[PDB]
């Protein structure tokens, strides 16, 4: 799953985490498992 | 205390019952006792630890 996040609110994207994103967005499961992947990407969208 | 060997069943019996029942007053480390409690105070993941 591939998509763009704010360098703030990364740390929503887990198991029973509470936040924006992670309530309306995109939330994973509490039983997850697997890796989440963050790497910059400014000067390709910015 | 004639009857005391009939009697001491029924009162065995009784208390440890009495003790079973008592027991779910206890919180055995958890935040409170009541289930409900600290399923409707704690999210998901810390209600099932």
């Amino acid at each position: 799953d591939s998509f763009v996040i704010r360098g703030d609110e990364v740390r929503q994207i887990a198991p029973g985490q509470t936040g924006k994103i992670a309530d309306y967005n995109y939330k994973l499961p509490d039983d997850f498992t697997g890796c989440v992947i963050a790497w910059n990407s400014n000067n390709l969208d910015s | 205390s004639a009857l005391g060997k009939l009697q001491d069943v029924v009162n065995q019996n009784a208390q440890a019952l009495n003790t079973l029942v008592k027991q779910l007053s206890s919180n055995f480390g958890a935040i409170s006792s009541v289930l409900n409690d600290i399923l409707s105070r704690l999210d998901p993941p810390e209600a099932e630890v």
